[PDB]
C-alpha cells in the first residue's frame, strides 16, 4: 500500500532540501509529533527506517550544522523513545542505525547535539547478546577514548563501556580494561582546587560507568576503600537539588553490585562507621523521590551483605554486632510511640539478616516472641480495612523462617500464631505480580524447613483448614477474585524435598475427610425437599406420583464440585516416585470404595484421576491373572472388578443424561488392568457412547472414549474376542465419522479403521442390517392443488429430532408441523368415505411426538410450551366425540412405557402426566351411561390393558412403568362410586400380582421403591364398607410367606397385621 | 445441651483450686507469658458459657470478676485483644470498671488529633478457637487504635446502656475518622436490641447526660451529633417523651441574664429538647398531639411564633443560628398536626428576615445553602404537605406563593434556592406569577456582585431560566409588557459575561446561550446589532481570534435567520470589518468554521429576498481569488 510515511517524507524532505529557513523547524516538529504517534506501528517502523537511511541521512548530514541540528535534535529524541517502544526484530535495521549514529557523532565533530547523541547510546544496548555486537564494539572502542578538547565528555566513554558490559562481550577483554585504568586516573586527579563539586558528567557518567562494569575484577588492593569512601559517601549526603534524588539511586545501585567488592573494604572500615552506613540507609527512606524502589533495593541488598559479614566473621569481634542489632532493637520499641510504617521493614527483615551470631552470647529467642506478637498485630487488625493490601507480608515472614530455623529450643503457645500467619499468606499468593510470587515460594519452604525440625504435628492442621478455606472462597467458582490456579504454584513449591513428599500425603488426608462433612449427603434430599414443599391439597398428590427414575447445604454440593476439578490438574503428572502406588494403590482404592456408591457424580469422576496415572500396574494385571488361577494389590483388584462390576450396570441405565455423561468415562478405564474379563461382560460400553458423540467436540467427551478403547484393546494379545466384539462396535462408529477439533476426531478415526487391514468391512455390513433402512410411509396414504399430505410430512419429522443450529431451523419447522396436524383433521371433516387413509396412516403419523415437548423442556422451554397444550387440547377431541380411532394414542403412550428401552429416564415419566390427564377428561366424560355397558371401549378395557401390562413377560422391563402410572392417577381413582368396588378385587390382585412380578427382578432395576409407594396407596382404600370382599383378602395373603422369593412377605407381613385389625 | 453445662461448674469448683495455683501465674507482679494464656481460657469458657445458668455471675458461679481486673492493670499490649468479652451488667461492678476503664483510656485512647496515616464453614470455626479471627479478616499506632475501637464497638452497645457513656468522651474533644465507623456501628445497634426498657434506658441515660453538670462547650456540640443519631433511628411504642417533655414543658419558660456562658448553656440545653422533639415527632406526633390537644397546642404557640429581631450584644452570633434551626421544626410539630395550617397561612409580626445578613454577604455560605441547611429542609418539607392541600387561569391565581415573593431589598438570595426546590412541583399552571416574577430579579443576580463568577450561582440561575423556558405562560406575558430592561439587561449581560470560555475548555458556553435564544424569540433582538458591534474579530496575531469565531455564528442561523446579515450591517458596517479578519488566518484549525458559516449565511440569505446582499457575494468570491498564493494546498 501507499502508507502515510513514504509520501509525507519525500514531499517535506525534498522541500526542506531547498527551503528550511525557519520553514523546516516548525514543519519537522509537526511531522515529528506524527511519527511519535502510534499494523500501523510495524509498517511505520519498517518504512520510516528504510527511508530514514535512504532520505534523512545523506540529505540532513550535508547543509549547515545549525540547520540540520535542530532537525536532528528532535529526530533523535523521537526515534530513541520509539526504539524503546518499537518491538524487536530490527537487527539489520539496527546495524544501519549503528552506521548512522557514528555518522551523527561525525557531524558532531554543540551541546544539544551531544545530548541527543546520548539518546542514541541508550537504545544501543536494546537487543545486544550476539557476536555481531563485538565485531563493531572493538572499533567503537577507540572513538570512545580521545577526550581531547575540554568538553563534558567524561560521561560518555564510561557510559559506552557500560553499554559494552550490558552487552557482556567476551571480545572486549583487552580494550575495555585499559579504559577504566584511566577513568580511575581521571577522577582521582580532579578534586582539590579547580571546582568544589564535580560537574554533571563527572557525576552521572563515571559513576554509572564504574557501576555496570565490575563483573571480572576481584580483590581490593585498597582501590575500593579509597574510591568509594571519598565519592560514593558524598553522593549519599546531598539533599537540596531536585534531580539529585535520582543521582542518589545510581550510586546505591552501585553498592548493591559492589556487594562482593564492597565487602573487601567495608569489612575493614565499616565498624567505627556504624553511624556512616546506618545514616545513609535511614536517611534514604526519607522522601519517596521517584526512587522509593531505590530505597528498598539499596537497603535490602546492602543488608543481605550485612548478613554475609555476620557469618563472614568468626565468633570474635561480636562487640560491633551486639551494638548494631540492639540499635535494631531500639527501632523495635520506638515504633510504638511513632510508627516507622516502612522502617517497620528495616527492622523486620532487619531481624532477618543477623539473627544468629548473638544467640551464642545471650539467649535471644525473645526477639521472636515480640516479632511474632509484632506480626500478630499486622494480621489481627486485618479484621479492619485500613490495611488495603498485603504488601511485603512474606518479607517479614522470610525473617520468620530465618530465625525460627536457628533456635535450638521449642517455644510455646505462640505456635498457633505463625499458623494463621501461614493460611493467610497462603491466601496472599494469588493476588500478586509474577516476580512477587517467586519469593513467596521461598518463604513457604523456610516455615516448612524449620517447622519440620521441631514438631510436624502442625503443618497438617494447615492443610485441611487451608483447603477448606479454598473450596468455599471458590464458592460461586469461576466455572461459568480467587480460584484454584494459585495452588498450581505448589508444584513449583513441590519442586525444590521431604516436605513435598509429605505435602502430597496431606492432600489425601485433606479431602478424604472433607466430603465426610456430610457435605455430599445433604443436597440429595434437596432433590426430594424441592417437590415436597410444593404441596397444597390438589397439587400435592400429583407431585408425589410423577417422579423421574433416579436423581439444601448448597454451600457443600457446590463446595464439593470445585475439589475434583481442583485436583485433576495436580497430581497425575508430577512424578509419583513410586510413592503414589503404595498409598494410591490398594489402600487408596479402599477410601474410594468406602466413600463411593452414595450417588454423587463428581466423586466418581475423581476416582478415575489416579486410574490412568499409576506408572507400573503391570503388576496389578499380571499378578491378578495368577490370583484368579502382593496380597494388598490383589485385594484391590478385588474392589476394582468388584467395584467395576457395580458401575455401568447399576448406573449406565438409571443414568440420565448427566450422571452418564458423568458415569461412562469412569467405565472407559476399568478395562485397562482387567482387560480380558471386561470384554465378555461389559462390551456395550463404547457402543453406548452413541449419545456421547455430538456433545463431545465441545470437550472431547464421550467420543474420546471410543478411540482409546480400541487402541488399548488392540494392544491386547486376545485375538479371539472380535467376534463378540467388533460386529456391534463399529456397527455404529462409522457414522461418527461422516465429517481437539471435530475433524481431527475424524483424523484419528482414519488411523484406526485402516490399521486393521481387512477388519473394517465387517462394520458397515452390520451397520446396514441392524440399523434398518428408511422406514417410509405406504401407498401415499382453487387455481392449483397442493395437498401432497405425505411428501410434506416426513421432513418436518426429520428436523425436530436434531433441532440444532440455533433451532432457527427447529423453530419455524415444528411451528410448521403444528398448523400441519390441524390440517390432518380438515379432510376427516367433510362427509366422504374416501381418504380413509387418514386414520391408520395417522397411526404411523402420531409418532412419539411428546419427545419433542419434553426435550424442549430442557433446552427449548418455549417449544414445550407450544407443545404441552397441544397434546392435551388433542386428547379430549378424539375421546369426547370420537371412538374406533383413539387406540393408537394408547398404542404409543403404552409404548412410552417401552421407552425404558433407551434408559431415557426423563421420557418415561414425561408421559405419565398424560395417562392421568387422558383419564381426567374421561372423568368429565362420564358420557354414555347407558352406552358404557352397551358399547365396550371404556374403563373395563382400560384397567384390563393396564394390569395385564404390569405383569407382562415376568415383568419384562414393561413393568416398573406400571408403578408410576398407577400412582399418577391414584388421586382420581380414589373418587369412584360403586364402580371402584367390584373392581377393587383387582386392586389387591394388583397388590399381590404387582409385588411378585418383581421379587424376581433380583436386579435393583430401581423399581422396589415405586412398588412400596403403591401399597399404602391401597391401604387408605378400606373405608369400612360392607366388606364382602374382606373375608377373602385376609385368607389370600395369610398363605403367601412361602412364595418368599426374597423381598415379598417382608412388606406383605405388615399388610396382614394391618388387615388383621379392622376385622 | 448436655455437655455444655457439665464442664462449667467443674471448671468453677477447680477455678478455685487451680487459679489459686495460677496465683503467681495471674499476678506475676516471671509468669509474664503464662498469664496471657489464662485469658484465652476465660474467653473460651465464656463462649461455651453463654446459654443458661453459667452466663450469670451472681448465684452459683461466684465472683470470677476477681480475675478480669488483674489484667487490665498489668500491661497494655495483647490486652486489647483479650478484652471485648466480659460483658458483666450489674452494679458494684460499675464502680470498678469505670474507675479502671477510665484510668486505662488515659494511656490507651487519646483525645489528641488524628496522629495517623450452614455446612462446611465449620472448619472455619474449628480453626477459630485458637485466638484471632480466621474469617473476620478476609499509622501503626493509629490503625490499631482504630482496631481497639472495632473491638470496643463490635459487641459494644449490646452488652449495656452504661457502656455508652464512655464512647461519648471520645466523640467529643476532637474529631477523627471514626465518625463514619460510629454512624455505621451506632445506627445498627440502637435498632439491634429491639427490646424496650433497655431502649428507653439508653434514652433516659443520655437525657441526663444533658442534665445538670459542669461541662464545657464542645462537649455539648458533638453531643447533639452523637445524640441525634442515637435517637433519630430507633423503634416505637413510646411514652418516655410525654412525661419527660411533661417535665421539659415546664422547661419551656427560660430567661438568661447577660453572661459569657450563661446565655449559651441555657439555650444549649434548650436547642436539645426541641431537637429531640421532632424526630420523636412526625413519627409519633400525630397520635400524641391529637391526644394532648390543648397542651400540645400551647407549646406550638409559646414555642414558635417568635422571631429574633432587634437584638444586640452576642445573642445572635451563635444562638440565633441554632435558634432558627429548631424554629422551623418546632413548626414541623404543627405540620404533624395540621388540616389547614394556620401558622402556615400567613406570617406573624413585622421586621427583617431572621437569617443573618453576613451569610448572604459571605456568598460562600450561600453556596452551602446550595449544599442545603436544616432550616432549608422544613420549607422543602412543607411542600410535602402543601401539594396534598393544593387542590386553567382560575387555578393559577391562588396557591400561597404570593405570600412570599422576593421584595426590593438585598437578602433575596434565600428565597431563591427555596424556589430551586419549589419549581420542582410549582411549575406551569399551578402558579403563573412566580415564574414571571423571578425573571425580573436575576438581573444583576449573584454573578454581578461576583465578577469572577461561580459554578454554584450560574448553573442554578442558568437552570432557573431553563424551566421558565418551555413554559408557554412564562415566556411571553413577561415578553410583551415588560421584557424590557428585564429581557434587555438579560441578553446584554449574557454576552458581556460569556467571556473567557477559552480558559475553561467548556463547550457548555454554547448550548447554554443557544438553548436560551431558541425560544425567547420575542423581544427586540438587541443582541443582533450589538453582538456585531462586539465584533471580537481581534487580529489573528494571537489565539484571540479563536475567542471570536463560534460567537460570530453558532448563535446565528438557528431555525429563523436571526437579525440576518441585514440588521447587523444596518446599525454599522462592522460586518465589512468582520470580513477583513476572516481573510486573516493564524490558527491551524477552526479557521474555516468562519467561512463555513458564511456559506450557510449566503444560502439562507439568497433564499430570502437578498438582491441587496448580492454585491457582497462578489467581494467574497474576490477573497478566495485574493488567496491561492502562498501555496493554496490548505
Amino acid at each position: 500500500v501507499r502508507c502515510s510515511l513514504l509520501r509525507l517524507q519525500e514531499t517535506l524532505s525534498a522541500a526542506d532540501r531547498c527551503g528550511a529557513a525557519l520553514a523546516g523547524h516548525q514543519l519537522i516538529r509537526g511531522l515529528g509529533q506524527e511519527c511519535v504517534l502510534s499494523a500501523v506501528l510495524a509498517l511505520q517502523t519498517s518504512l520510516v527506517f528504510s527511508r530514514d537511511f535512504g532520505l534523512l541521512v545523506f540529505v540532513r548530514k550535508s547543509l549547515n550544522s545549525i540547520e540540520f541540528r535542530e532537525c536532528r535534535e528532535e529526530i533523535l529524541k523521537f526515534l530513541c523513545i520509539f526504539l524503546e517502544k518499537m518491538g524487536q526484530k530490527i537487527a539489520p535495521y539496527s546495524v544501519e542505525i549503528k552506521n548512522t549514529c557514528t555518522s551523527v557523532y561525525t557531524k558532531d565533530r554543540a551541546l544539544d547535539l551531544l545530548i541527543k547523541l546520548l539518546q542514541t547510546f541508550r537504545s544501543s544496548r536494546l537487543m545486544d547478546e550476539f557476536k555481531i555486537g563485538e565485531l563493531f564494539s572493538k572499533f567503537y572502542g577507540e572513538l570512545a577514548l580521545k577526550k581531547k578538547i575540554p568538553d563534558t565528555v567524561l560521561e560518555k566513554v564510561y557510559e559506552l563501556l557500560g553499554l559494552l558490559g550490558e552487552v557482556h562481550p567476551s571480545e572486549m577483554i583487552n580494550n575495555a580494561e585499559n579504559l577504566f585504568r584511566a577513568f580511575l586516573g581521571e577522577l582521582k586527579t580532579q578534586m582539590t582546587s579547580a571546582v568544589r563539586e564535580p560537574k554533571l558528567p563527572v557525576l552521572a557518567g563515571c559513576l554509572k560507568g564504574l557501576s555496570s562494569l565490575l563483573c571480572n575484577f576481584t580483590k581490593s588492593m585498597e582501590e575500593d576503600p579509597q574510591t568509594s569512601r571519598e565519592i560514593f559517601n558524598f553522593v549519599l549526603k546531598a539533599i537540596r537539588p531536585q534531580i539529585d534524588l535520582k543521582r542518589y539511586a545510581v550510586p546505591s545501585a552501585g553498592l548493591r553490585l559492589f556487594a562482593l567488592h564492597a565487602s573487601q573494604f567495608s569489612t575493614c572500615l565499616l565498624d567505627n562507621y556504624v553511624s556512616l552506613f546506618e545514616v545513609l540507609l535511614k536517611w534514604c527512606a526519607h522522601t519517596n523521590v521517584e526512587l522509593k524502589k531505590a530505597a528498598l533495593s539499596a537497603l535490602e541488598s546492602f543488608l543481605k551483605q550485612v548478613s554475609n559479614m555476620v557469618a563472614k566473621n568468626a565468633e570474635m569481634h561480636k562487640n560491633k554486632l551486639q551494638y548494631f542489632m540492639e540499635q535494631f532493637y531500639g527501632i523495635i520499641r520506638n515504633v510504638d510511640s511513632n510508627n516507622k510504617e516502612l522502617s517497620i521493614a528495616i527492622r523486620g527483615y532487619g531481624l532477618f539478616a543477623g539473627p544468629c551470631k548473638v544467640i551464642n552470647a545471650k539467649d535471644v529467642d525473645f526477639m521472636y516472641v515480640e516479632l511474632i506478637q509484632r506480626c500478630k498485630q499486622m494480621f489481627l487488625t486485618q479484621t479492619d480495612t485500613g490495611d488495603d493490601r498485603v504488601y511485603q507480608m512474606p518479607s517479614f515472614l522470610q525473617s520468620v523462617a530465618s530465625v525460627l530455623l536457628y533456635l535450638d529450643t521449642v517455644p510455646e503457645v505462640y505456635t498457633p500464631v505463625l499458623e494463621h500467619l501461614v493460611v493467610m499468606q497462603i491466601d496472599s499468593f494469588p493476588q500478586y505480580s509474577p516476580k512477587m510470587q517467586l519469593v513467596c515460594c521461598r518463604a513457604i519452604v523456610k516455615v516448612f524447613l524449620a517447622l519440620a525440625a521441631k514438631g510436624p504435628v502442625l503443618r497438617n492442621c494447615i492443610s485441611t483448614v487451608v483447603h477448606q478455606g479454598l473450596i468455599r472462597i471458590c464458592s460461586k467458582p469461576v466455572v461459568l477474585k480467587d480460584y484454584v490456579d494459585l495452588f498450581r504454584h505448589l508444584l513449583s513449591s513441590d519442586q525444590m524435598a521431604d516436605e513435598a513428599f509429605f505435602s502430597v500425603n496431606s492432600s489425601s488426608e485433606s479431602l478424604n475427610h472433607l466430603l465426610y462433612d456430610e457435605f455430599v449427603k445433604s443436597v440429595l434430599k434437596i432433590v426430594e425437599k424441592l417437590d415436597l414443599t410444593l404441596e397444597i391439597q390438589t397439587v400435592g398428590e400429583q407431585e408425589n406420583g410423577d417422579e423421574a427414575p433416579g436423581v439444601t447445604s448448597d454451600p457443600a454440593a457446590n463446595l464439593h464440585p470445585a475439589k475434583p476439578k481442583d485436583f485433576s490438574a495436580f497430581i497425575n503428572l508430577v512424578e509419583f516416585c513410586r510413592e503414589i502406588l503404595p498409598e494410591k494403590q490398594a489402600e487408596f482404592f479402599e477410601p474410594w470404595v468406602y466413600s463411593f456408591s452414595y450417588e454423587l457424580i463428581l466423586q466418581s469422576t475423581r476416582l478415575p484421576l489416579i486410574s490412568g496415572f499409576y506408572k507400573l500396574l503391570s503388576i496389578t494385571v499380571r499378578n491378578a491373572k495368577k490370583i484368579k488361577y502382593d496380597p494388598e494389590k490383589y485385594s484391590c483388584f478385588a474392589l476394582f472388578v468388584k467395584f467395576g462390576k457395580e458401575v455401568a450396570v447399576k448406573m449406565k441405565q438409571y443414568k440420565d443424561e448427566l450422571l452418564a455423561s458423568c458415569l461412562t468415562f469412569l467405565l472407559s478405564l476399568p478395562h485397562n488392568i482387567i482387560e480380558l474379563d471386561v470384554r465378555a461382560y461389559v462390551p456395550a460400553l463404547q457402543m453406548a457412547f452413541k449419545l456421547g458423540l455430538s456433545y463431545t467436540p465441545l470437550a472431547e467427551v464421550g467420543l474420546n472414549a471410543l478411540e482409546e478403547w480400541s487402541i488399548y484393546i488392540d494392544r491386547h494379545v486376545m485375538q479371539p474376542y472380535y467376534k463378540d466384539i467388533l460386529p456391534c462396535l463399529d456397527g455404529y462408529l462409522k457414522t461418527s465419522a461422516l465429517s481437539i477439533s471435530l475433524e481431527e476426531i475424524r483424523i484419528r478415526v482414519v488411523q484406526m479403521l485402516g490399521s486393521l487391514g481387512g477388519q473394517i468391512n465387517k462394520n458397515l455390513l452390520t451397520v446396514t442390517s441392524s440399523d434398518e433402512m428408511m422406514k417410509s410411509y405406504v401407498a401415499w396414504d382453487r387455481e392449483m392443488k397442493p395437498v401432497i399430505f405425505l411428501d410434506v410430512f416426513l421432513p418436518r419429522v426429520t428436523e425436530l429430532a436434531l433441532t440444532a443450529s440455533d433451532r432457527q431451523t427447529k423453530v419455524a419447522a415444528c411451528e410448521l408441523l403444528h398448523s400441519m396436524v390441524m390440517f390432518m383433521l380438515g379432510k376427516a371433516t367433510q362427509m366422504p368415505e374416501g381418504g380413509q387413509g387418514a386414520p391408520p396412516m395417522y397411526q404411523l403419523y402420531k409418532r412419539t411426538f411428546p419427545v419433542l415437548l419434553r426435550l424442549a423442556c430442557d433446552v427449548d422451554q418455549v417449544t414445550r410450551q407450544l407443545y404441552e397444550p397441544l397434546v392435551m387440547q388433542l386428547i379430549h377431541w378424539f375421546t369426547n366425540n370420537k371412538k374406533f380411532e383413539s387406540q393408537d394414542t394408547v398404542a404409543l403412550l403404552e409404548a412410552i412405557l417401552d421407552g425404558i428401552v433407551d434408559p431415557v429416564d426423563s421420557t418415561l415419566r414425561d408421559f405419565c402426566g398424560r395417562c392421568i390427564r387422558e383419564f381426567l377428561k374421561w372423568s368429565i366424560k362420564q358420557i354414555t351411561p347407558q352406552q358404557q355397558e352397551k358399547s365396550p371401549v371404556n374403563t373395563k378395557s382400560l384397567f384390563k390393558r393396564l394390569y395385564s401390562l404390569a405383569l407382562h413377560p415376568n415383568a419384562f422391563k414393561r413393568l416398573g412403568a406400571s408403578l408410576a402410572f398407577n400412582n399418577i392417577y391414584r388421586e382420581f381413582r380414589e373418587e369412584e362410586s360403586l364402580v371402584e368396588q367390584f373392581v377393587f378385587e383387582a386392586l389387591v390382585i394388583y397388590m399381590e400380582s404387582l409385588a411378585l412380578a418383581h421379587a424376581d427382578e433380583k436386579s435393583l432395576g430401581t423399581i422396589q421403591q415405586c412398588c412400596d409407594a403403591i401399597d399404602h396407596l391401597c391401604r387408605i382404600i378400606e373405608k369400612k364398607h360392607v366388606s364382602l370382599n374382606k373375608a377373602k383378602k385376609r385368607r389370600l395373603p395369610r398363605g403367601f410367606p412361602p412364595s418368599a422369593s426374597l423381598c415379598l412377605l417382608d412388606l406383605v407381613k405388615w399388610l396382614l397385621a394391618h388387615c388383621g385389625r379392622p376385622q | 445441651d448436655s455437655w455444655w453445662a457439665k464442664d462449667s461448674p467443674l471448671e468453677t469448683k477447680m477455678a478455685v483450686l487451680a487459679l489459686l495455683a495460677k496465683i503467681l501465674q495471674i499476678d506475676s507482679s516471671i509468669s509474664l507469658l503464662a498469664d496471657t494464656k489464662l485469658d484465652l481460657h476465660l474467653k473460651g469458657q465464656a463462649v461455651t458459657l453463654l446459654p443458661f445458668f453459667t452466663s450469670l455471675t451472681g448465684g452459683s458461679l461466684e465472683e470470677l470478676r476477681r480475675v478480669l481486673e488483674q489484667l487490665i492493670v498489668a500491661h497494655f499490649p495483647m490486652q486489647s485483644r483479650e478484652f471485648p468479652p466480659g460483658t458483666p451488667r450489674f452494679n458494684n461492678y460499675v464502680d470498678c470498671m469505670k474507675k479502671f476503664l477510665d484510668a486505662l483510656e488515659l494511656s490507651q485512647s487519646p483525645m489528641l488529633l488524628e496522629l495517623m496515616t450452614l455446612e462446611s464453614v465449620y472448619e472455619m470455626f474449628r480453626k477459630d478457637d485458637p485466638r484471632l479471627s480466621f474469617t473476620r479478616q478476609s499509622k501503626l499506632n493509629e490503625s490499631t487504635f482504630d482496631t481497639q475501637i472495632t473491638k470496643k464497638m463490635g459487641y459494644y452497645k449490646i452488652l449495656d446502656v452504661m457502656y455508652s457513656r464512655l464512647p461519648k468522651d471520645d466523640v467529643h474533644a476532637k474529631e477523627s475518622k471514626i465518625n463514619q465507623v460510629f454512624h455505621g456501628s451506632c445506627i445498627t445497634e440502637g435498632n439491634e436490641l429491639t427490646k424496650t426498657l433497655i431502649k428507653l434506658c439508653y434514652d433516659a441515660f443520655t437525657e441526663n447526660m444533658a442534665g445538670e453538670n459542669q461541662l464545657l462547650e464542645r462537649r455539648r456540640l458533638y453531643h447533639c451529633a452523637a445524640y441525634n443519631c442515637a435517637i433519630s433511628v430507633i423503634c416505637c411504642v413510646f411514652n418516655e417523651l410525654k412525661f419527660y417533655q411533661g417535665f421539659l414543658f415546664s422547661e419551656k419558660p427560660e430567661k438568661n441574664l447577660l453572661i459569657f456562658e450563661n446565655l449559651i448553656d441555657l439555650k444549649r440545653r434548650y436547642n436539645f429538647p426541641v431537637e429531640v422533639e421532632v424526630p420523636m415527632e412526625r413519627k409519633k406526633k400525630y397520635i400524641e398531639i391529637r391526644k394532648e390537644a390543648r397542651e400540645a397546642a400551647n407549646g406550638d404557640s409559646d414555642g414558635p411564633s417568635y422571631m429574633s429581631s432587634l437584638s444586640y450584644l452576642a445573642d445572635s452570633t451563635l444562638s440565633e443560628e441554632m435558634s432558627q434551626f429548631d424554629f422551623s421544626t418546632g413548626v414541623q410539630s404543627y405540620s404533624y398536626s395540621s388540616q389547614d395550617p394556620r401558622p402556615a397561612t400567613g406570617r406573624f409580626r413585622r421586621r427583617e428576615q431572621r437569617d443573618p445578613t453576613v451569610h448572604d454577604d459571605v456568598l460562600e455560605l450561600e453556596m452551602d445553602e446550595l449544599n442545603r441547611h436544616e432550616c432549608m429542609a422544613p420549607l422543602t418539607a412543607l411542600v410535602k404537605h402543601m401539594h396534598r392541600s393544593l387542590g386553567s387561569v382560575p387555578r393559577d391565581l391562588p396557591s400561597w406563593m404570593k405570600f412570599l415573593h422576593g421584595k426590593l431589598g438585598n437578602p433575596i438570595v434565600p428565597l431563591n434556592i427555596r424556589l430551586f426546590l419549589a419549581k420542582l412541583v410549582i411549575n406551569t399552571e399551578e402558579v403563573f406569577r412566580p415564574y414571571a416574577k423571578h425573571w425580573l430579579s436575576p438581573l444583576l443576580q449573584l454573578a454581578a456582585s461576583e465578577n469572577n463568577g461561580g459554578e454554584g450561582i450560574h448553573y442554578m440561575v442558568v437552570e432557573i431560566v431553563a424551566t421558565i423556558l418551555s413554559w408557554t405562560g412564562l415566556a411571553t406575558p413577561t415578553g410583551v409588557p415588560k421584557d424590557e430592561v428585564l429581557a434587555n439587561r438579560l441578553l446584554n449581560f449574557l454576552m458581556k459575561h460569556v467571556f473567557h470560555p477559552k480558559r475553561a475548555v467548556f463547550r457548555h458556553n454554547l448550548e447554554i446561550i443557544k438553548t436560551l435564544v431558541e425560544c425567547w424569540k420575542d423581544c427586540l433582538s438587541i443582541p443582533y446589532r450589538l453582538i456585531f458591534e462586539k465584533f471580537s474579530g481581534k487580529d489573528p496575531n494571537s489565539k484571540d481570534n479563536s475567542v471570536g469565531i463560534q460567537l460570530l455564528g453558532i448563535v446565528m442561523a438557528n431555525d429563523l435567520p436571526p437579525y440576518d446579515p441585514q440588521c447587523g450591517i444596518q446599525s454599522s458596517e462592522y460586518f465589512q470589518a468582520l470580513v477583513n479578519n476572516m481573510s486573516f488566518v493564524r490558527y491551524k484549525e477552526v479557521y474555516a468554521a468562519a467561512a463555513e458559516v458564511l456559506g450557510l449565511i449566503l444560502r439562507y440569505v439568497m433564499e430570502r429576498k437578498n438582491i441587496l446582499e448580492e454585491s457582497l457575494c462578489e467581494l467574497v468570491a474576490k477573497q478566495l481569488k485574493q488567496h491561492q498564493n502562498t501555496m493554496e494546498d490548505k
